[PDB]
RNA sequence: GAAACUGCGAAUGGCUCAUUAAAUCAGUUAUCGUUUAUUUGAUAGUUCCUUUACUACAUGGUAUAACUGUGGUAAUUCUAGAGCUAAUACAUGCUAAUCUCGACCCUUUGGAAGAGAUGUAUUUAUUAGAAAUGUCUUCGGACUCUUUGAUG
C-alpha cells in the first residue's frame, strides 16, 4: 500500500513595509 | 542503587533520539510502557524535536492534556509514554497519522500514512502459550496479549492486529523469502527478503537477509521483523525503501 | 448544582462540563469585540474568510472541500456567476456533521450570504433547514463550540438579512419552531 | 552536570624557535603581510602541517582506493574553494607543494590591500578593523578572515562606512560644525 | 448602501458587460484572474499579422534616445475601477522618453491611427551639478548626466528615472514636476535599468 | 524604510496559533521595538494585536537586520490560555504576581513545618503561661 | 478552602573515593534458580443448597485525628486527661444463570419432555501432559475415525 501523499504547505510568507 | 532510577543524562540517553548535547543536562526518561527504553520514543521527543509542533516541554504537555494525541487509538496524556516500532500515532487536529518506522540512517522517521493504514498495525509473535482455564494467546513485541489465536500462528511469525477492536485479521510466518525489516544492530532499518535461517541450539540463531540491490548479510534473529511477501510488503516503507 | 462557580479558583486550567459551557454561552455576536477578518476585504467577504480559514485549518473536509471550490472564489463576478454550485457544496459539506471542519464551513455559509444578500434568498430556506438539522444532529455528540458557530452563523445571517426577514418576519419564525 | 565543550589549540610552538633562518623569514613574512606577532605565522604554519601530514598519508595508500579517492577529492575541493590551489592543479602531490605565503595571500587584510581599497597592508588591517570593509552584504572586522573564490570579488566597502557613501565620521563633522560656527 | 453592495452593483454591471459581449462568460472569468496563476494565458501569436503592420517613424530633436516606457491603464477586478490616475486619463495612453540630452518627455499614444503627441518635457544641465561633492548630498530636483533609463508607475501617479547621475529622481506624471529624489549614495551607483 | 518578512510558516491547530521565523530589515535604524512588530503583525495576519508574540530578536553583526521568532493566535483568548505567564507579563495582558523571595517563602515553610495544627491552642496556652 | 486523616513520594537527585588486588570493573553468558510498586494488554455471571426467624434502596465502633476545653516541663517538629465527628482508614458482609446432549413432533431462522455439568487463592498426595482406495447423493454433500502446545 502507497504512503499518504505529502499536503503542499497551507501557509505562505507575507510582507509589508512602513515609515 | 537501593531502588529504580527515575533520572537520564543526555549523553547517556540514546543515540538516535538525536538530542542537543548543550541545551541541557537530563534527557527525558520513558517511562514504563509496550517498549523497552533503548529501543522507544518517547511522546516529548517526537512532538518537540521532530515535528517541532512544540516548542518546550510544557507546550508539549499542554498539547497533550488537550487529549489531541492518539496512540494505536488510544488517547495518551503521559509526557513520556514510551512510543515505539510500528506504533501509529494519530493528531485528529492536523488530519496526521504517522507510523513509527526506523530510515536507513537508523532513526525513527517522521513517516505519513493513510486513515486506512493507519487503521491496523503489525506485531512480532514473541511468545505463544496457553493460559488458564487452556485459552491459548500471543504476546507480541509490542507487550499485546490477544487470546484465541489461529493454532498456526508460532513464534516469529507476524500478526495483522486491527487497533479499533484488537483482533487478528491476518497473519504471515517465519519462512524463507519474505520481506523483513531490521530492528536491531548496524543494519537497522534495512529491508530485504530472507535466504536462510541459521539454527544453534542453545544460541542465538543467525538469520541471512538479501537486499534488492544483490547485497547479503547476516543478523541475529531477535532483530528480525516479518513484513509481508517479497515486493509485497503490508505496510508503507518509508523513502529509499531500506536500501544500503 | 445548588451554588454555581462563583468563586474561581487560583488554578489556570479547570474542567467544565459541556452543560457548564452552554449555560454560560450566549448568542449575540454585535457583542464580542475582537477583530474580524471580514471586516477588511480586498475582492469580497468569503474570499477574505476563506484564505484565512485554508490557512488555520486543515481538517480533511475543509480541505477537500476548498479545493472544488478554490478556483470559483476568486472574485465577486465569478461568486455570483456559481452561486449555485457554492451553496450546494457548503450545504454538502455542512451535512456531514464532521466537527473538525464545521467551524469554517459554517462561517463561510454566514459570509456567503453578506457578499450577495438579496440573491441569497433564494437559498434562506435551505440554509436555516441545514442548520435546523445541524442543531439537531448536534445534540447526540455533545460540543459547545458546535452550538456557538451554528447559532452565530444563524445570527450573522439575520443580520445581513435584516431588511427583508424583518418584512416577513412570521415566515422565519415559522423556520425556527421546532 | 552539562556536557563538556570541546576545544582545541590552533597553533603550535615551532621545534627550534631561536634557529636564525626562521626568525628572518617570520620577519619578511610578517613584513609583507603585516603580521601583529609570531602566533599568526605559527597557526598558518601549523593548520599547513596538519594538511601536508593527511595529504601525505593519502599519497601512501594505493591508487583507487575508497578512502584515498573520498577523502583526496575533499581535500582537493576545500584547498580549491578558498583559492590556495588552482583548478589545474588538482592533485594531492600539489597539495604537498603548498606554502605558508599562499595561505597568507588569501587572508582578507591582502586581498583589500591587492584591490586597491587601501595603500598598503597596514592600512588593509586598520580599514578592516574599524568596519570600513564587507564581503558582500555582512560587515568583516577580521584580518585573518580567509576569503573564497566567489567572495574576492565582493569585497567592498561596506554601507555604513563614511567612505561607502554614509554621513561622514564623527571628527568630520565636528570640524565642519566649528567651522560653521 | 454598505460598500458591500456596491461592489456587488459594479460586479453585477460587469457581469452584464460580458453577456452583452458574448461558456464563454465561465470563460472568460477564469482569464481575469489568469494572471495570478504565473503562466501563460495568451495565445495570439498565430492571430498577429505581422505583414498589414502599420510602421511609422517620429523625428526626435533629442539626440540619442536612449529609453522608453508606456504606460497603460487596466480595470481592477478586485474594486472595478481603472488604473488612471484621474478622471481626465480615463483612457488615455501615455509614454515617457529619455535621452543623453538630460531631457524628459512624455507623449499622448492614445489614438492609435496618429502618431504621438508631445504634451510637456523637462531639461537638465550644467545648473543640478551638485556643489557638496558628497554622496548623501546629492538631492539637487534636475539631473545633471546622462538620463539611461525611465519607468512608469502601475498606478499612473508617478514616473521615475537614472542615470549616470548616481540618482533616482520621481516625477509627477501630468506636469513632470520633481517630488523626490533618492540617491543611490555609492560612487560608482550608476542606475542602469529599472523594472 | 523597515521591512518584515514572515518564513517558515507552521499552522498549528495542536496549540491554535501560526509559528513562524520573522526578518526586519532595519537600513538606518537601531533596532524595532517589539509593540510595534505585534502591531504590525497583527495588522498583516488580521488578528488582535493580543494574540501575536514576538521574542528572541537578535541583530545581525554589522546592523541592519535582526531575526526572531513570531506567534500568531487564532483568538486572543486562545492566547491567554496556551502563552507563558512571564510573556503574558511582558504584554500586559496578565499582571505580575506579586511575592517574596525565595528565602523568605522557604524559611516560612519551616517555621509553618515546625508548628503542628492550627496552632491556635498553643497560641492560648503560651498565653496562659505567661 | 486553612488544619487533619488517607494515598503517593521521600530508596531518585547531588557529593566523595575511606575500605576493596579475581574483589570491584570491562567484554560475554544464565535464571528450566527468584522478587518486581508502577506503565501497557488481557483476565473473575459460580442458579441452588432447611432457623427465609432474612440489611443490600447498602453493616458496625469492635474509633480516632483535625476541633472544644482542663494541664505538666527551663527547654524540643515533647505531650497527658476528658468531650466530639468522617473514609477508597479499620472490621464485617449479600443480592431467577450458563453449557452439553437431546427423545418426540416438525423438516426449518425450528420448539424442547427429559438425562446431566458448574469460582478463584494456599498446602500436600495422585493422574493426564502421546485398502472408508467403500456406499449413496441433488453431485455438492453425508455416512465411521481423529482430539492438547512449546523448548535443545
Ligand atoms: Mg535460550
Ligand atoms: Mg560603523
Ligand atoms: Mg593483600
Ligand atoms: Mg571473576
Ligand atoms: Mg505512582
Ligand atoms: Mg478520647
Amino acid at each position: 500500500p502507497r504512503a499518504a501523499k505529502k499536503r503542499r504547505p497551507a501557509a505562505k510568507g507575507k510582507n509589508l513595509s512602513f515609515k | 542503587a537501593r531502588g529504580p532510577k527515575k533520572h537520564l543524562k543526555r549523553l547517556a540517553a540514546p543515540h538516535h533520539w538525536l538530542l542537543d548535547k548543550l541545551s541541557g543536562c537530563y534527557a527525558p526518561r520513558p517511562s514504563a510502557g509496550p517498549h523497552k527504553l533503548r529501543e522507544s520514543l518517547p511522546l516529548i521527543v517526537f512532538l518537540r524535536n521532530r515535528l517541532k509542533y512544540a516548542l518546550n516541554g510544557r507546550e508539549v504537555k499542554a498539547i497533550l492534556m488537550q487529549r489531541h494525541v492518539k496512540v494505536d487509538g488510544k488517547v495518551r496524556t503521559d509526557t513520556t509514554y514510551p512510543a515505539g516500532f510500528m506504533d501509529v500515532i494519530t493528531l485528529d487536529a492536523t488530519n496526521e497519522n504517522f507510523r513509527l518506522v526506523y530510515d536507513v540512517k537508523g532513526r525513527f522517521a517522521v513517516h505519513r500514512i493513510t486513515d486506512e493504514e493507519a487503521s491496523y498495525k503489525l506485531g512480532k509473535v514473541k511468545k505463544v502459550q496457553l493460559g488458564k482455564k487452556g485459552v491459548p494467546y500471543v504476546v507480541t513485541h509490542d507487550g499485546r496479549t490477544i487470546r484465541y489465536p489461529d493454532p498456526n500462528i508460532k513464534v516469529n511469525d507476524t500478526v495483522k492486529i486491527d487497533l479499533a477492536s484488537g483482533k487478528i485479521t491476518d497473519f504471515i510466518k517465519f519462512d524463507a523469502g519474505k520481506l523483513v525489516y531490521v530492528t536491531g544492530g548496524r543494519n537497522l532499518g534495512r529491508i530485504g527478503t530472507i535466504v536462510h535461517k541459521e539454527r544453534h541450539d542453545g544460541g542465538f540463531d543467525l538469520v541471512h537477509i538479501k537486499d534488492s540491490l544483490d547485497n547479503t548479510f547476516v543478523t541475529r534473529l531477535n532483530n528480525v521483523f516479518v513484513i509481508g511477501e517479497q515486493g509485497k510488503p503490508y505496510i508503507s516503507l518509508p523513502k529509499g525503501k531500506g536500501i544500503k | 448544582a445548588k451554588q454555581r462557580q462563583t468563586t474561581k479558583s487560583s488554578k489556570r486550567y479547570r474542567y467544565s462540563s459541556f452543560k457548564a459551557r452552554i449555560d454560560d454561552l450566549k448568542i449575540e455576536p454585535a457583542r464580542n469585540l475582537e477583530k474580524r477578518v471580514h471586516d477588511y476585504v480586498e475582492s469580497s467577504h468569503f474570499l477574505a474568510s476563506f484564505d484565512q480559514w485554508k490557512e488555520i485549518n486543515l481538517s480533511a473536509k475543509f480541505t477537500e472541500f476548498a479545493a472544488e471550490i478554490e478556483h470559483d472564489v476568486q472574485t465577486l463576478p465569478q461568486i455570483l456567476y456559481h452561486d449555485k454550485k457554492i451553496f450546494n457544496s457548503l450545504v454538502s459539506f455542512i451535512n456531514f456533521h464532521d466537527e473538525f471542519s464545521l467551524q469554517p464551513l459554517l462561517d463561510l455559509l454566514a459570509q456567503f450570504c453578506h457578499d450577495l444578500g438579496p440573491d441569497f434568498l433564494k437559498f434562506y430556506e435551505e440554509a436555516i433547514k441545514t442548520l435546523i438539522n445541524l442543531l439537531d444532529a448536534a445534540i447526540e455528540f455533545e460540543s459547545s463550540n458546535v452550538f456557538e458557530w451554528g447559532f452565530n452563523c444563524l445570527a450573522y445571517i439575520f443580520k445581513y438579512l435584516s431588511k427583508f426577514l424583518v418584512k416577513k418576519l412570521v415566515l422565519t419564525c415559522d423556520l425556527l419552531i421546532p | 552536570p552539562r556536557a563538556p565543550r570541546t576545544y582545541s589549540k590552533t597553533y603550535s610552538t615551532p621545534k627550534r624557535p631561536y634557529e636564525s633562518s626562521r626568525l628572518d623569514a617570520e620577519l619578511k613574512l610578517a613584513g609583507e603581510f603585516g603580521l601583529k606577532n609570531k602566533k599568526e605565522i605559527y597557526r598558518i604554519s601549523f593548520q599547513l602541517s596538519k594538511i601536508r601530514r593527511a595529504a601525505r598519508d593519502l599519497l601512501t595508500r594505493d591508487e583507487k582506493d575508497p578512502k584515498r579517492l573520498f577523502e583526496g577529492n575533499a581535500l582537493i575541493r576545500r584547498l580549491v574553494r578558498v583559492g590556495v590551489l588552482s583548478e589545474d592543479k588538482k592533485k594531492l602531490d600539489y597539495v604537498l607543494a603548498l606554502k605558508v605565503e599562499d595561505f597568507l595571500e588569501r587572508r582578507l587584510q591582502t586581498q583589500v590591500y591587492k584591490l586597491g581599497l587601501a595603500k598598503s597592508v597596514h592600512h588593509a588591517r586598520v580599514l578592516i578593523t574599524q568596519r570600513h570593509i564587507a564581503v558582500g552584504k555582512q560587515i568583516v572586522n577580521i584580518p585573518s578572515f580567509m576569503v573564497r573564490l566567489d567572495s574576492e570579488k565582493h569585497i567592498d566597502f561596506a554601507p555604513t562606512s563614511p567612505f561607502g557613501g554614509a554621513r561622514p565620521g564623527r571628527v568630520a563633522r565636528r570640524n565642519a560644525a566649528r567651522k560653521a560656527e | 448602501e454598505n460598500p458591500a453592495d456596491k461592489r456587488r452593483r459594479l460586479a453585477k454591471q460587469y457581469l452584464e458587460n460580458l453577456k452583452s459581449e458574448a461558456d464563454i462568460i465561465a470563460s472568460r472569468l477564469k482569464e481575469d484572474v489568469a494572471e495570478q496563476q504565473g503562466r501563460v494565458f495568451r495565445y495570439f501569436g498565430d492571430k498577429l499579422l505581422i505583414s498589414e503592420a502599420k510602421q511609422s517613424f517620429t523625428r526626435v530633436g533629442e539626440n540619442n534616445l536612449t529609453c522608453i516606457s508606456c504606460f497603460q491603464p487596466v480595470l481592477n477586478k478586485y474594486t472595478f475601477e481603472e488604473s488612471s490616475n484621474g478622471d481626465k486619463n480615463k483612457g488615455r495612453l501615455f509614454a515617457y522618453t529619455v535621452s543623453k540630452d538630460l531631457q524628459l518627455t512624455k507623449y499622448d499614444i492614445t489614438d492609435f491611427s496618429k502618431r504621438p503627441k508631445k504634451l510637456k518635457y523637462a531639461k537638465g544641465g550644467a545648473k543640478y551639478i551638485p556643489t557638496s561633492k558628497h554622496e548623501y548630498e546629492n538631492t539637487t530636483e534636475g539631473h545633471y548626466d546622462e538620463i539611461l533609463t525611465v519607468a512608469a508607475s502601475p498606478d499612473g501617479k508617478y514616473v521615475v528615472t537614472g542615470g549616470r547621475d548616481r540618482k533616482l529622481i520621481v516625477w509627477s506624471t501630468e506636469s513632470l514636476s520633481p517630488v523626490k529624489v533618492i540617491p543611490t549614495k555609492d560612487r560608482r551607483g550608476e542606475v542602469l535599468s529599472l523594472a | 524604510a523597515v521591512t518584515i518578512r514572515t518564513r517558515k510558516v507552521i499552522s498549528n491547530p495542536l496549540l491554535a496559533r501560526k509559528q513562524f521565523v520573522v526578518d526586519v530589515l532595519h537600513p538606518n535604524r537601531a533596532n524595532v521595538s517589539k509593540d510595534e512588530l505585534r502591531e504590525k503583525l497583527a495588522e498583516v495576519y488580521k488578528a488582535e494585536k493580543d494574540a501575536v508574540s514576538v521574542f528572541g530578536f537578535r541583530t545581525q553583526f554589522g546592523g541592519g537586520k535582526s531575526v526572531g521568532f513570531g506567534l500568531v493566535y487564532n483568538s486572543v483568548a486562545e492566547a491567554k490560555k496556551f502563552e507563558p505567564t512571564y510573556r503574558l507579563v511582558r504584554y500586559g495582558l496578565a499582571e505580575k504576581v506579586e511575592k517574596a523571595s525565595r528565602q523568605q517563602r522557604k524559611q516560612k515553610k519551616n517555621r509553618d513545618k515546625k508548628i503542628f495544627g492550627t496552632g491556635k491552642r498553643l497560641a492560648k496556652k503560651v498565653a496562659r503561661r505567661n
